[PDB]
């Protein structure tokens, strides 16, 4: 999802601001690396070569078994416009986007760059000391406050004008609090690399009048670079994005000179367990983590009652799960953090259980089930007993002159969809409150 | 001996393969044969006598051929108090180790040919009929 996210909000952008987004080669060699395999081989043959190649000479290359990825390559460069379609003489030419050839042509060859990738001011810091310990202290307040964790240090109203503002973390004066959504447990559930471009990609459509460009010029310019090292100090807009940017602990600034952290090389591409727990019948949870944000995530469905050093001890029940559903979080969400953070020994025991099954009856597959059923069983019970109550707004609707009209207006909530149940002895039904002034438009017509 | 006999019936005889024991039968009867158990009531929230009933099954004859597993099933009405004593009075088997596993539906119920208390005419007879359940000489003479 990570590839297709990034590449996903890059086609909706129109196609005039796709043409300047390609002059810096900083934001091209990034790219570049996010087309399919297919896609990166046709464009590498193109960029050394000033002509044109028609269609029927790229479908040459692949081979008959390979001939569908030759569909989702084709496809995937055209929506991002970098290779233009011109047909002439009878025959659908293919050609490569100039500003987007010159750019990489410039990146590979050493050419003129204009400092896209930046300058060094070889003044170093250490990475293990600082740039770990400030990104990750400063990722970790953000997560920690979207957690609903207690903590001393609040983050700045930026971010938490972009949190609230997305779906992450509804809130409301009214309760004056702020509390994780069906999305949000499903965030803290992504790996760091997609949790950081959720951030990121919500802070570009959340910027208004700054230009979208200069914003992607720098999260894709801010890949290249390497940490632990400096780089001198752009844009107008790169200097206040410069600082938003350091409260999401992506750059690290003494107070001139900006250094980027381990996340920032994190976003570009890929790269006992911490976090792994053990439940057992007794819906018992033991954790093998030393960390306050997977303490705080446990929290959520999970009624702590003791803690060491090295692992968290607790137990499951009905009060927690129910406080946590109550927040909208799905208990099919919980079951993947529970089986995605299995310790080795319940996945060993569970190959045996599976090993067993197999020896007696190879005919039959199981599946691979690492914990126990009867706790997957009475979480979605519980969750079966929130969904006990099935109330609607609406409107009923009765007392009717004839059997027609009856049918007729009942019929017509069908069509619509708005309706919600009916008898036809009483020649009554229910419709939504969301359709109640449709059908009043169209019981007078 | 009445029971004495029915317990050796119940081992030994091939055509009577279950009975109706009750609180008696509760503890310190030895069952080899027993492999299956249910429960249809219960000593309120006593967690002893959910363990030693299925204590008469623990100890199956055929307990080592392969892939043999006894059963312990427990019939609770939903929406009842009998929710609140039974998810109490197995409180000492979880501890020991063993799970319960919740059984909303039995697969192939409505195909049974005959079930009892089909017709609601049958279900109303038994409602009420549970609810309802609240001189020597003289010696010729006589
Ligand atoms: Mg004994």
């Amino acid at each position: 999802s990570l590839k297709h996210s990034v590449t996903q909000y890059l086609e909706e952008i129109p196609q005039q601001v796709q043409n300047r987004l390609y002059t810096s080669p900083a934001t091209c060699l990034a790219i570049y690396r996010i087309l399919p395999p297919l896609a990166k081989f046709f464009i590498m043959a193109m960029v050394f070569n000033e002509n044109e190649v028609p269609l029927l000479d790229l479908d040459k290359w692949v081979n008959s078994n390979g001939k569908l990825q030759f569909q989702n390559a084709i496809k995937s460069m055209k929506s991002l416009h970098l290779l233009i379609p011109n047909k002439s003489s009878g025959t659908l030419m293919i050609n490569l986007n100039p500003t987007f050839k010159i750019s990489l042509r410039n990146a590979l060859t050493g050419g003129e760059v204009q400092n896209s990738f930046g300058v060094v001011v070889e003044e170093n810091v250490v990475s293990l000391d600082l740039l770990d310990e400030y990104s990750a202290n400063k990722w970790e307040t953000i997560l920690h406050f979207m957690v609903g964790t207690p903590l001393a240090k609040i983050p700045s109203e930026k971010v938490l004008n972009l949190l609230k503002h997305s779906k992450l973390m509804e809130e409301v004066n009214s309760t004056g609090e702020f509390k994780i959504t069906n999305e949000g447990f499903q965030f803290l559930l992504q790996e760091i690399n997609s949790q950081l471009w959720t951030l990121l990609l919500q802070y570009l459509k959340m910027i208004e009048t700054m230009d979208l460009v200069d914003v992607l010029h720098f999260i894709f310019m801010l890949g290249a670079l390497e940490v632990g090292k400096a780089y001198k100090i752009l844009s107008e807009t790169q200097r206040i994005m410069l600082q938003d940017m350091r409260d999401y602990g992506l750059v690290f600034q003494k107070h001139s000179i900006f250094y980027p952290t381990k996340l920032a090389l994190m976003l570009t591409s890929d790269t006992i367990p911490d976090g792994s727990l053990i439940v057992e019948t007794n819906f018992k949870i033991y954790s093998y983590s030393n960390s306050p944000l997977q303490i705080a995530v446990l929290s959520l469905f999970v009624h702590l009652k003791a803690r060491f050093v090295n692992m968290v001890l607790g137990q499951i029940t009905r009060e927690s799960i129910r406080r946590a559903l109550t927040n909208g979080i799905t208990a099919d969400q919980i079951i993947a953090y529970l089986e995605t953070h299995a310790h080795p020994q319940m996945r060993r025991l569970a190959e045996e259980k599976l090993e067993k099954k197999l020896e007696l009856d190879p005919n039959c597959k199981e599946p691979l089930q690492v914990l126990p059923p009867t706790v997957v069983d009475q979480i979605r019970l519980w969750q079966l007993e929130l969904d006990r109550v099935i109330t609607y707004e609406g409107s009923l609707y009765s007392d009717f002159e004839t059997s027609q009209e009856y049918n007729l207006l009942s019929k017509y909530a069908q069509d619509i969809g708005v309706l919600l149940w009916k008898d036809d002895k009483k020649k009554k039904f229910f419709i939504s409150k969301e359709g109640n002034s449709q059908v009043l438009d169209f019981a007078k017509r | 001996q009445e029971r004495m006999n029915i317990l050796q019936n119940f081992q030994y005889n091939d055509q009577i393969n279950t009975i109706f024991l009750s609180k008696v039968g509760d503890t310190s009867i030895d069952l080899p044969e027993a492999t299956c158990l249910i429960q249809i009531s219960s000593h309120y929230g006593s967690r002893r006598q959910e363990a030693q009933r299925l204590g008469r099954i623990l100890r199956a004859k055929r307990r080592n051929d392969e892939g043999f597993n006894a059963f312990f099933y427990s019939l609770v009405s939903k929406d009842t108090q009998e929710m609140y004593y039974s998810t109490k009075r197995q409180a000492f088997l979880v501890d020991q180790g063993y799970a319960f596993k919740v059984i909303t539906h039995l697969h192939g119920m409505e195909n049974i040919p005959n079930l009892a208390y089909a017709s609601p005419r049958e279900r109303r007879e038994l409602l009420q009929e549970v609810l309802l359940k609240n001189h020597p000489l003289i010696r010729k003479m006589y």
